[PDB]
C-alpha cells in the first residue's frame, strides 16, 4: 500500500499467560504514545505532542479489554495452537558520531521480537548499567513480529566497552551485541 | 505455551486527507485471519480461522468500522497530526570523516554522517573541488533512531591527491544547505 | 483537539 503517511491507531496486543497487554499510536513508524495499563494514564513518546493532543486512556483500556476477549475466542477457535517462538536479532549503533567525552546516546535496535516479552539490557565493561536507560514499546512489523529499541546514555572514553544483552525464549544463550568506540 | 493477539488500526493518506484508506487486521499470533479494508468496503476472512468471523463482523459492525475513516482517521489527521507530526522539523548534524588513515596515492572512504533530522526526506550530495560525485557515492538505509529522529550515512570512494571535497545537505528544515569541506 | 481510537471489535465465539 503506497501512501504519502501512516497512522497506526487503535494497535493493540494481548498475551496470555501472564495478562499482558499493550496499546499504541504511531505515525510514519514512530511511536506517538503508549497507554500505561497499570496508571491507566497517556505516556507521549515526544511531550510536547500530548500537551497539545488529548488521549483519553479509556479509549486504549477498552481495546485491550476487547482484544483478552477475543484472545480468548480464537486461541479456543484454534484448538489452543501456541505462539512460535522467533529469535530476534539485535544491533547497536550511535546516535551521532563519537567523540572523546562528547554526550551520546547508544542505540540497541532489536527486531524480529515475537512474542512481545523481552529483557533487552546493558553492560558497560561486562558489568550491569541501569542509570538513565530507557526504551521504546513494542513496535510493530508489518509480518506482525515486534521490534523494540534501547538507548544508553553515556560519555564515550577509550577505556569503556558496551554490550547490549537480550534475553528471549526463542534464544538458547542470551545474544550480546558489542560496541566501542 | 503462549498465546497472542493483535489488532492493527492503520490509515493510509495521500495528499493530504484527499485520498484516505483504512484497514484493520485481526491477528492471531502471527496469523492475520481477518480483515476490514476501506478499498473493499467490507471485512473479508483472510485464512480459514476467520471464516465465520467475516459474516459477523459485516453484520453487527460494518457501519462503524466504514465510519471510522472519517471519524478516526480524517479526524486524527486533520484535528492532531497536522499540528505536531507534519509540523515537526529537525535540522541534520553533518560531519565529515575519512574511513582509514590518509595517504597519498591509497584508496579511501570519506563519510559524511548526516544526523538527527526529521522527517525523513533529505538530499546528501559529494563534491570534489565544486564537481559533483556520480559514481563512487553509496548511502546506508535511512536509519530511524526511534527518538524521532533519523539519519544516514553517505560514503564517497576517493583517494587523496595533493584537493577539496564538499558534503551537500537539502532538507526541508533548511532555508539553506548546509556544506562541510575536507581537504586532502 | 483529541485522537481517536480505532476500535478493536468483539469475535462472536
Ligand atoms: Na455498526
Ligand atoms: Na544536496
Amino acid at each position: 500500500i503506497e501512501a504519502d503517511h501512516v497512522g497506526f491507531y487503535g494497535t493493540t496486543v494481548y498475551q496470555s499467560p501472564g495478562d499482558i497487554g499493550q496499546y499504541t499510536h504511531e505515525f510514519d513508524g514512530d511511536e506517538l504514545f503508549y497507554v500505561d495499563l497499570d496508571k491507566k494514564k497517556t505516556v507521549w513518546r515526544l511531550p510536547e505532542f500530548g500537551q497539545l493532543i488529548l488521549f483519553e486512556p479509556q479509549g486504549g483500556l477498552q481495546n485491550i479489554a476487547a482484544e483478552k476477549h477475543n484472545l480468548g475466542c480464537l486461541t479456543k477457535r484454534s484448538n489452543f495452537t501456541p505462539a512460535t517462538n522467533e529469535a530476534p536479532q539485535a544491533t547497536v549503533f550511535p546516535k551521532s558520531p563519537v567523540l572523546l567525552g562528547q554526550p551520546n546516546t547508544l542505540i540497541c535496535f532489536v527486531d524480529n521480537i515475537f512474542p512481545p516479552v523481552i529483557n533487552i539490557t546493558w553492560l558497560r565493561n561486562s558489568k550491569s548499567v541501569t542509570d538513565g536507560v530507557y526504551e521504546t514499546s513494542f513496535l510493530v512489523n508489518r509480518d506482525h513480529s515486534f521490534h523494540k529499541l534501547s538507548y544508553l546514555t553515556f560519555i564515550p572514553s577509550d577505556d569503556d566497552i558496551y554490550d547490549c544483552k537480550v534475553e528471549h525464549w526463542g534464544l538458547e544463550e542470551p545474544v550480546l551485541k558489542h560496541w566501542e568506540p | 505455551r503462549h498465546f497472542v493477539h493483535q489488532f492493527k488500526g492503520e490509515c493510509y493518506f495521500t495528499n493530504g486527507t484527499q485520498r484516505i484508506r483504512l484497514v484493520t487486521r485481526y491477528i492471531y499470533n502471527r496469523e492475520e485471519y481477518l480483515r476490514f479494508d476501506s478499498d473493499v468496503g467490507e471485512y473479508r476472512a483472510v485464512t480459514e480461522l476467520g471464516r465465520h468471523s467475516a459474516e459477523y463482523y459485516n453484520k453487527q459492525y460494518l457501519e462503524r468500522t466504514r465510519a471510522e475513516l472519517d471519524t478516526a482517521c480524517r479526524h486524527n489527521y486533520e484535528e492532531t497530526e497536522v499540528p505536531t507530526s507534519l509540523r515537526r522539523l529537525e535540522q541534520p548534524n553533518v560531519a565529515i570523516s575519512l574511513s582509514r588513515t590518509e595517504a597519498l596515492n591509497h584508496h579511501n572512504t570519506l563519510v559524511c554522517s548526516v544526523t538527527d533530522f526529521y522527517p525523513a526526506k533529505i538530499k546528501v550530495r559529494w563534491f570534489r573541488n565544486g564537481q559533483e560525485e556520480t559514481v563512487g557515492v553509496s548511502s546506508t538505509q535511512l536509519i530511524r533512531n526511534g527518538d524521532w529522529t533519523f539519519q544516514v550515512l553517505v560514503m564517497l570512494e576517493m583517494t587523496p591527491h595533493q584537493e577539496v571535497y564538499t558534503c551537500h545537505v537539502e532538507h526541508p528544515s533548511l532555508k539553506s544547505p548546509i556544506t562541510v569541506e575536507w581537504r586532502a | 483537539l483529541q485522537t481517536l481510537a480505532l476500535e478493536v471489535e468483539d469475535d462472536p465465539c
